[PDB]
RNA sequence: AUCGAAUCGCCACCUACAAGACUGGAGCUUGCUCCCUCGAAGGCGCCAAGUAUAUUCAUGAUCACAAGACA
RNA sequence: GUGGGAUUGUGAAGGGAUCUCGCAGGUAUCGUGAGGGAAGUAUGGGGUAGUACGAGAGGAACUCCCAUGCCGUGCCUCUAGUUUCUGGGGUUUGUCGAACGGCAAGUGCCCCGAAGCCAUCGCACGGUGGUUCUCGGCUGAACGCCUCUAAGCCAGAAGCCAAUCCCAAGACCAGAUGCCCACU
RNA sequence: CGACGUCGCUUUUUGAUCCUUCGAUGUCGGCUCUUCCUAACCUAGCGCCGCAGAAGACGCUAAGGGUUGGAUUGUUCACCCACUGACAGGGAACGUGAGCUGGGUUUAGACCGUCGUGAGACAGGUUGGUUUUACCCUACUUAGCUGGAAAUUGCGAGAAAAAGAUUAUCCGUGCAAAGCGGAGGCGAGCGGUGGGUAGUACAUGGUACGCUCAUCACC
RNA sequence: UUAAUGAGAUUCCCUCUGUCCCGAGUUACUAUCUAGCGAAACGACAGUCAAGGGAACGGACUUGAAGGGCUAAGCGGGGA
RNA sequence: GAUGUGGCCUGGAGGUUAGGACGAAGCUUAUGGCGUGAGCCUAAGAUGGACCGGCCUCUAGUGCAGAUCUUGGUUGGCGUAGCAAAGAUCUAACGGAGAUAUACUCAACAUGCAACGUUGGAUACUGGAGCGGGGAAGGAUUUCGUGCCAACGGCACUCGUA
RNA sequence: UUAGGGAUAUGUGGCGUCAAAACUUAUGGGCUCAUUCUCGAUACGUGAAAAGGGUUGGUGGAUUCCACCGGCCCCGAAAAUGGAUGACGCU
RNA sequence: UCGAACCACCUAGUAGCUGGUUCACAUCGAAGUUUCCCUCAGGAUAGCUGGUGCUAGUAGAAGUAUUGUGCGGUAAAGCAA
RNA sequence: AAGUUUGAAAAGCACUUUGGAAAGAGAGUGAAAUAGAACCUGAAGUCGUGACAAAGACAAUGGAAGUACCUCCAUUUCAACGGCCAGAACCAGCCCUACUGCAUUAUCCUGUCGGGGAUCAAAAUCCGGCGGGCAACGAAGUGCAAGAAGGGUCUUGG
């Protein structure tokens, strides 16, 4: 008979505990459709930063029709991915069982460390003897015979895909084994989908290969981590009045009298963060190339002016964007460095903000370590002139 | 998937094969409760048992009568922490499971070795196929339990209404078995018609006084 | 390699399928008549590889888990 | 059988005998997904339109598309808050003879302050199929005729179920793999 | 909608009882938080009206979602201001005090009125008046290690596996077809790892590729 | 009735503010982990639930439904 | 609730019969046998060290599971709660058993940690209503030197009002 | 209604599984369909009325229908943790 | 330590009230009702029970019938008594 | 509160060894150091350790019947012998068998006349007469049975 307001939390996200894997992983994959050509559905991606983008906007009927908007985005790097692997699946009334793998003739050294802990100080002997018996004609009579049951009993095929962190060339991700995922093909028949997964065999696959720039993504990621948090931050419950004994950050009634029990409905402290989520409808406002084949990255035709999508000073704990990368609209779950997902949508792309086609005018670049008021060194150059230091070191230079 | 001190083992001692008496079971057709008290009774009795087409099962009324009691069934959780409460299983052969349970002193090792020795399956898998002769409960059939008039339902398609998501993976596995096996019988047709040939000749090539034999406890 | 076990029907003819208000086939008169593969057996297996001119069995002594079991 | 241990309490040293235990798995990935959880929900504006209805006064709704509450999940580019980076300055009393360097006032005090954390105080994102209710029909008897039902069918609610989403093999996965070992 | 009659239902009121508790089950309200019910206020569909439209009345399915901010009052109730789509009603030991708070109530101090000769009384008013303990079990929330299908044992053998001299005695394909195509040693084949050399490809330090010498294996 | 006085009771106004909208960030000391030291309360036996009956609110009883073992930090629903 | 019992049991007495250093009482038990049972009796002590059993009768402070029972001991909780006001110590040398403490390999790190008293130096605090210097009350050797660290100084000690 | 043991046979209650017994007896007759409250299987007792309407019975009239009376089923029939013919299920 | 301090004693104060009350099995086995009581959480008193027996062991028996003979105003009936 | 109650004597553990010490390991005394000093006996409870038994989660304990493994226990038997296990025979007593006679039927059984019925015509179902009667299969499920003597006894004792 009381005053009434919702519950605290969606208990749908249950339980918040620390995710099992720290990569985003899609836990299903987009419908497939037979009618269309074999294609990817995934891409792992590295978050780098954010920054914030000028465009006009074409919505015809609001009040910012025809008008500038100034959008964050996040930078996630893109370095292109090896294909190592096949995997056919067969359906069962059980679920997908996996029918075999077809590994690839030669592996990176990163995608084998991927099975030590400690791969400098071991014997290195990972697919040594798989690499031996594929060779011959037993192992070829084996790989036909396993890629034939994928043809008679498989409806799903994946291909297994790792990361190149030598190209990613990263001093932060400290990590040197690639990461590891399934990517699923879809599109086509299963025929037509082996095929295209045998000629992807130990092949580098490009993120504009994927992806598009005007279309939208879903992200697998993992969030940032906060350890033990109290039920204000973890559930967003209201604190008590400053006159309580005893504390004030906490659920005065966690239960009735009857069930003589703690339901599993109220809030309690434990882990906060690190969970796993899959945030869709993620629109791509940019797909860039790497910095030593383009290096106007952040150039548009509205500011002609010549930089690259680092800001000034560098993405603070991440450092320089050497490769190709995606410019997403927003924020997605996780931390800077992360490795992270991106999975072609599996919401419905006819509404008139996932269709519109996205032209950015402005992206900023100045420095995210305080108040960044540059664009460019060279702005900064012009402002300041001539420093004692630059004079010392011209000094310097005449002698 | 055996261990592989029990390969080495089994390597050791130069046995053969193995496979237990098991009996298998075609429950299509037949009565829920009828063919789930039988089994129960059989094994208490020791009895190995397989059963398939767990699908096809039949309930007496209409779908809805039916699914509306199944929906009943799954409302029932435990409020404050409904893991560990009532585990509502979709697949017929769960379900076959879960009444053959209810009808065993689940509580004891007894009953929990009785309902160990079941096996149940939707279709007929492929390791069950060539097993031998299936067979079927006559006091639990539909065309000898049930009055024609009334309306039945088959367990297959309440249990997809209900949350099943294998209902045409079955009916594929299902329509692709039938096709292998009929193909199989037609081919070797011309072994069972020589056999039977063979049988007719037999008579005319044995002595005569077997022949009468044979005619007198009619089976010439 | 412990290890002695309890279990005692095999099969490459059952090991495909559907219907029981219609079961092999017809007919018209529609529940009877006519035809047949005549509508109530999955095949073997049970001591001579086959139905007969045979051929080792003990004393393991009158019951005992069959003292043996790749049919 | 192989090996390693050990028996019951009254010395020592050798012999048996008998128990007990080990005798095949380790380790590293990618997955499956039964079961469980479960979430989105409202208002307004444009237009329909001042029209349908109406003597007149008055006066609607949906395709659509533009926002906004609330709720949920995140994020830190911006703006705002926070500073023991006691960062850089400034300033009081005391204090090392002075300047210097500072130091004490449990962070002296004041201004500005990166990084991090963080606000509906900022920013982003929140999806699809079945199956039924109530009810309305179709065909159609019982019962000439009729009838929405009785046997069949159709359409159908913010309901229910599943998908998407979160946990996930005590759900004991004979799912697929890398490498040693054992078996061979 | 419904007189006067009549039949229910419900335990959200109060009474009646005195069954449990008097070697003690913390007692009103609010706050906080979760859950449940429906006799439905709003939100979704649908009937019907005296239903022209707009606004509404009554009913049906429906409890998935939602159901405010304030003045006076200890209050629950109330009723006033205002917002709103709406500001529905209940249960959970009259949910919830080792969760709080302590305004009320209910000790000792004190004042008043009335009563009493008096000490004192009041179901009347007033003011002031200690809110104790969790490190155990379970529950719940997160967080580690680890056996285990005869749920630790039996050696007790069941694959959502293949398909054959009884899974042995080859590999492919094909329908569980018809057939069809490959399959003492030296040398050869096929490859794994090292030398020489030569473009090229890929995101461009690091792999693959053609030729030759070496070794290694398997055949 | 009363100026003055009051850690007395009450109402309103200005100022002011984290009292609140609605919470956020920082510090010291704790908690936490380690070395040394080391108690008490309490303790029938013990501890997963639903319903049912029952001294009319069960941890044990009836019938169902759960339940692999061992642990660290918390927490105040129950242990009437 | 009443009553019976050549019913059981315990400490003493009058009798009568035995036993014990070749081991009494007591105590221990997968230690058997007997009895419906209270209990009795044997065995074995790799237990003990000096008294004591049976039977008839007499006699009493004569039988325990519980009384918020009495006294002593133990015990889970538990290596747990905690030992958080009064700002604080650092460094070298000396002293000390208190160390630079080691199987093979091994140069040293990764295999002796943590803690002490004194002197010197550094840093800080008390801040004269003082962890200053003297008295009453109260205490009565706590004063001083040397020695010593079993117990005590809720951690430690080479130090101490021990 | 009771010394402690066996055999045999009963009582009340049962005979689909739980769970001994019709391994679901008969070569017995009828009746009954029920959709979120679950129809029924509830002696004591532990889930109901006034009132009304699918099927198959009865009585009394009229030319198949009229009225009336039973059986079983249905409606009337709304509460708070998820739950109870004891459970599964049975037609 | 205070709506009558503390110490020792009278004092093991009294309690119709609360709590406790130590071996076996054998034969039997209740009452919560009556009357009186400042009696109602207690007693006396009779009943129910046990133990003793005594007396000529079939007697002066009976929670039952039958037959004979008395008693009755409740159920029903009545308001034309 | 508190028995000093070691042992017959103190014979109260020289000496070696390592440790700072306390002590440890040896060696001695003593009949005995589980007689080593507030030391006879040395219980219960609690704890450590070794060996073993196993064991999900049914809180544990408990009852009753078995079984597996153990058993420092008891008792019995070990040859013209057993008191142990088991199987068949007989006997006595019980307990299940297999075998059924007497009475009764009439609202009944049969033939034929008459009717009445129904379909193409019949027969039948049905009703009254008449003449006969046993529906006699294992007649009938109606009343009462009085029929002596195969199989069970680890349900008894020989
Ligand atoms: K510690
Ligand atoms: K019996
Ligand atoms: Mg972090
Ligand atoms: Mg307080
Ligand atoms: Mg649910
Ligand atoms: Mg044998
Ligand atoms: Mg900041
Ligand atoms: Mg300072
Ligand atoms: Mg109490
Ligand atoms: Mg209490
Ligand atoms: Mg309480
Ligand atoms: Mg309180
Ligand atoms: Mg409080
Ligand atoms: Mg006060
Ligand atoms: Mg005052
Ligand atoms: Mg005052
Ligand atoms: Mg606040
Ligand atoms: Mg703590
Ligand atoms: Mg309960
Ligand atoms: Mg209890
Ligand atoms: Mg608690
Ligand atoms: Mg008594
Ligand atoms: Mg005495
Ligand atoms: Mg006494
Ligand atoms: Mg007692
Ligand atoms: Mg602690
Ligand atoms: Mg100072
Ligand atoms: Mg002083
Ligand atoms: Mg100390
Ligand atoms: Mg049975
Ligand atoms: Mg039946
Ligand atoms: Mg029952
Ligand atoms: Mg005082
Ligand atoms: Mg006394
Ligand atoms: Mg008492
Ligand atoms: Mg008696
Ligand atoms: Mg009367
Ligand atoms: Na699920
Ligand atoms: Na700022
Ligand atoms: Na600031
Ligand atoms: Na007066
Ligand atoms: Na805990
Ligand atoms: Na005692
Ligand atoms: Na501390
Ligand atoms: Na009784
Ligand atoms: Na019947
Ligand atoms: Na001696």
């Amino acid at each position: 008979c009381k005053f009434e307001h919702p519950r605290h939390g969606h208990l749908g996200f249950l339980p918040r505990k620390r995710s099992r894997q720290i990569r985003g992983r899609a836990r299903a994959f987009p419908k497939d459709d037979a009618t269309q050509k074999p294609h990817l559905t995934s891409f792992m991606v590295f978050k780098a930063g954010m920054t914030h983008i000028v465009r006009d906007v074409d919505r015809p009927g609001s009040k910012v029709n025809k008008k500038e908007v100034v959008e964050p985005v996040t930078i996630l790097e893109a370095p292109p991915m090896v294909i190592v692997g096949i995997v056919g699946y067969r359906q069962t009334p059980v679920g997908l069982k996996t029918i075999g793998t077809v590994w690839a003739h030669h592996t990176s050294v990163e995608f084998r460390r991927r099975y030590y802990k400690n791969w400098k100080q071991s014997a290195q002997l990972a697919f040594s003897r798989q690499k031996q018996f594929a060779n011959t004609k037993e192992g070829k009579v084996a790989e036909a015979r396993t890629l034939n049951a994928f043809a008679k009993k498989a409806s799903v095929i994946r291909v297994i895909a790792h990361t190149q962190l030598r190209k990613l060339r990263n001093h932060r991700v400290g990590v040197k084994k690639a990461h590891v995922q399934e990517i699923q093909v879809n599109g086509g028949s299963v025929a037509a989908k082996i095929a295209l997964a045998k000629s992807l065999l130990e092949k580098e696959v490009r993120v504009d290969s994927v992806f598009q720039q005007s279309e939208a993504c879903d992200v697998c990621s993992v969030t940032k981590g906060h350890g033990t948090e109290g039920v204000v931050k973890r559930w967003g419950v209201a604190c008590l009045p400053r006159k309580t004994h005893r504390g004030l950050r906490k659920v005065a009634c966690i239960g009735a009298w009857h069930p003589a029990r703690v339901m599993y409905t109220v809030a309690r402290a434990g882990q906060h963060g690190y969970h796993h989520r899959t945030q869709l409808n993620k629109k791509i406002y940019q797909i860039g190339r790497s910095v030593a084949v383009e290096p106007n990255q952040a150039t548009t035709t509205y500011d002609l002016t010549a930089k690259t999508i680092t800001p000034m000073g560098g993405f603070v704990g991440y450092g320089t964007v050497r490769n190709d990368y995606v410019m997403l609209k927003g924020s997605v779950s996780g931390p800077r460095r992360r490795v992270m997902t991106l999975r072609r949508p599996m919401a419905p792309q006819t509404s008139r903000q996932l269709k519109e086609k996205i032209v950015l005018k402005f992206i900023d670049t100045s420095s995210k370590i305080g108040h960044g008021r540059f664009q460019t060194k060279k702005e900064k150059n012009q402002w300041f002139g001539p420093l004692k230091k630059d004079r010392i070191r011209r000094e310097e230079r005449l002698r | 998937f055996p261990s592989r001190k029990d390969a080495f083992r089994a390597q050791r001692k130069g046995a053969k094969k193995h496979r237990p008496e098991i009996i298998v079971i075609d429950l299509k057709d037949h009565v829920l409760g009828r063919a789930a008290a039988v089994v129960a009774k059989q094994l208490l009795l020791g009895k190995k048992i397989t059963v398939v087409r767990c699908e096809q099962l039949n309930i007496a009324g209409t779908e809805i009568r039916n699914k509306i009691k199944y929906l009943q069934y799954l409302r029932k959780r435990k409020l404050t922490n409904p893991t560990k409460g009532p585990f509502h299983h979709r697949a017929p052969s769960d379900v076959f499971v879960r009444t053959v349970r209810s009808m065993l002193p689940r509580y004891t090792k007894r009953g929990m070795k009785a309902l160990n020795s079941l096996v149940a399956y939707e279709g007929i898998p492929p390791n069950v196929v060539r097993t031998g002769g299936r067979v079927v409960i006559p006091r639990a059939q539909r065309h000898v339990c049930y009055r024609s008039e009334r309306p039945y339902t088959v367990l297959g398609n309440m249990c997809k209404h209900v949350g099943w998501k294998y209902s045409d993976v079955v009916a594929n596995l299902e329509k692709a078995r039938v096709e292998k096996a009929s193909r199989h019988h037609e081919k070797q047709a011309k072994l069972r018609d020589a056999w039977k040939s063979a049988r007719k000749e037999a008579l005319a090539k044995m002595p005569k006084h077997n022949v009468e034999v044979l005619k007198k406890f009619g089976y010439a």
